[PDB]
């Protein structure tokens, strides 16, 4: 149906916070199709409303030590602010933080912790 | 229940702890002997044996029957005596006895008046006393380590803690509803940076243990973390990924100028200082995955000095500026290893999962680092030529650090 331009707000920031999460390769940090479209919808939203501000999350395996999974965590928080970027972000709406490896998601030493560890994630 | 020991060397050089006498009626609070004993123990480079296999149980050095001692291959006695005051404070007596001889010499004596909290500083006190005396090194068991322990709920999860080098003494530090970084001791022992990312970014902070203030030290845009102290304690190093990536910074602690030590658009991090306090060892990937690099904050290129193995990082320099201690990671795997800075010679010190995070103790003797079991994360000991192994533990542990003399 038709919907008041309030509550198509709220059906748009329900999606926005159900998938805000980009999943990424081992050691790679380029962006997949997948999520294109995923960010694609962010950026609309974003560069709609100006004076909001989306922090994005960097997170690194297990694997390696705490400090240089940082630089891991980094780049691929990077290559989404850039990918909005492209899309006409402002950089003043955006952060990022690198946890490293320091906030998992799942816990363990198989690969399905490590797969879904290896996450960017967008919070607004 | 003490420190778990995973691999005993059994060539260790065999010693008698006596229990001490306790002056009084019941029992006393701390056992100096009990704790003494486990310390040699926990060195790795002693044998300290049972009480049913000692010959005796003397508490002066009058007492001693070097015969009986001599026969057991035990070439060294620990007495000793507990004296209270009248304040709830306590005397404690010790004496290092040789065996060898006609006559059973003192190799060393001490007393020391403590109150019942300090009891256990004062078996440490002994310890660093008999250990040096018989090896010559200093020993450091008088020391601390500071390490981070997640639990998996609550408001505060994360908390950087402190206890004794055995893990007693235990008392929180700081306790944050986000994650806590690499803690890093100052040379004194009263100061200790960490990144805390309280604010929703990280932080590099320093606090004050005698009284628990703050002191913001980095907050630049990006990740502020991997402190070091030098060894002087003058100035503090660190790494800042604000640039675009993560690169090396300096900071004069009394001036707080704060000056740039390495040029990259490569990542270098986890700086480790030297000796001199004019040399950073330190972690860079300008060649690829990471290995350790060398430069000094004056002025200098980098240089590369692991060269062994693809993957190198996480080093500690030792105090004398001997070895380097690491994080080598060859075809999935990753291991404590050793690196002789002279000879060359690489020596692997550890069989478990995912080592990382290791730490010399201010003697070089030993390493602390943090491996991987379960769900869980658990610090672990390991002697710097890797003949002796050791486990120790609420919820799972990290950034163990290993504090300066004490």
């Amino acid at each position: 149906s038709n919907l008041s331009s309030e509550e198509q707000a709220r059906l748009q920031m329900q999606e926005l916070q159900k998938n805000n999460i980009v999943y990424f390769g081992f050691d790679k940090y380029d962006i997949g199709s997948d999520f294109a479209q995923m960010l694609d919808a962010h950026a609309a939203f974003l560069r709609s409303n100006p004076s909001d501000k989306v922090v994005v999350e960097g997170h690194a395996d297990e694997r390696g030590t705490p400090e240089y999974n940082i630089a891991l965590g980094e780049r691929r928080a990077s290559a989404v602010k850039m990918y909005l970027q492209g899309k006409g972000v402002s950089a003043d709406q955006i952060s990022i933080v690198s946890y490293g490896k320091e906030k998992p998601a799942v816990l363990g030493h198989d690969e399905a912790a490590f797969a879904k560890n290896r996450r960017a994630v967008l919070v607004y | 229940v003490r420190i778990e020991i995973t691999q005993g060397v059994d060539s260790a050089r065999p010693i008698g702890v006596v229990p001490f006498k306790w002056m009084g009626p019941g029992t006393p609070p701390e056992e100096i002997g009990a704790i003494v004993g486990a310390d040699l123990r926990n060195s790795g480079k002693f044998n300290p044996i049972d009480a049913a296999r000692m010959p005796q149980q003397p508490s002066t050095a009058a007492e001693v029957t070097p015969a009986a001692w001599t026969a057991l291959g035990i070439d060294a006695v620990v007495v000793g005596q507990v004296q209270p005051s009248a304040d709830g404070s306590y005397v404690v007596s010790y004496q290092l006895v040789d065996t060898s001889g006609s006559a059973g010499s003192i190799l060393a004596q001490n007393q020391y008046k403590v109150t019942k909290q300090w009891l256990r500083y004062s078996a440490h006190t002994v310890s660093d006393e008999v250990f040096e005396k018989l090896t010559g090194i200093k020993g450091a068991f008088r020391t601390r380590i500071a390490y981070v322990v997640k639990t998996n709920g609550g408001k505060f999860p994360h908390e950087l803690r402190v206890s004794d080098y055995d893990g007693y003494n235990q008392f929180v530090v700081h306790r944050s509803p986000e994650p806590l970084m690499s803690p890093a001791w100052s040379p004194d022992g009263s100061k200790i940076a960490y990144v805390t990312f309280e604010s929703g970014k990280s932080a590099l902070v320093i606090q004050t243990l005698a009284n628990g203030a703050i002191r913001q030290v980095a907050s630049f845009p990006r990740h502020n973390g991997a402190p070091a102290f030098s060894p002087d304690g003058t100035k503090l190093a660190f790494a800042l990924s604000k640039s675009g990536s993560l690169n090396l910074y300096v900071m004069d602690l009394a001036s707080g100028q704060i000056s740039q030590v390495t040029d990259g658009r490569s990542n270098n991090t986890e700086p480790s200082w030297f000796p001199d306090s004019q040399n950073l060892a330190y972690t860079s990937d300008q060649g690829g995955r990471p290995q350790v690099y060398k430069v000094n904050i004056n002025g200098g290129v980098p240089q590369r000095i692991t060269w062994e193995g693809s993957q190198n990082q996480n080093a500690d320099v030792s105090p004398d500026g001997k070895f380097l201690v690491l994080v080598s990671s060859n075809g999935g795997a990753q291991h404590i290893a050793k690196q002789d800075l002279e000879t060359g010679a690489v020596q692997v010190l550890t069989d478990t999962l995912l080592d990382e995070t290791p730490s010399i103790a201010p003697n070089g003797t030993m390493v602390i680092y943090s491996s991987t079991q379960g769900l869980g994360s658990v610090l672990q000991l390991v002697s710097t030529d890797g003949r002796f192994k050791a486990r120790l533990p609420d919820g799972q542990v990290k950034f163990p650090a290993w504090s300066p003399y004490l």
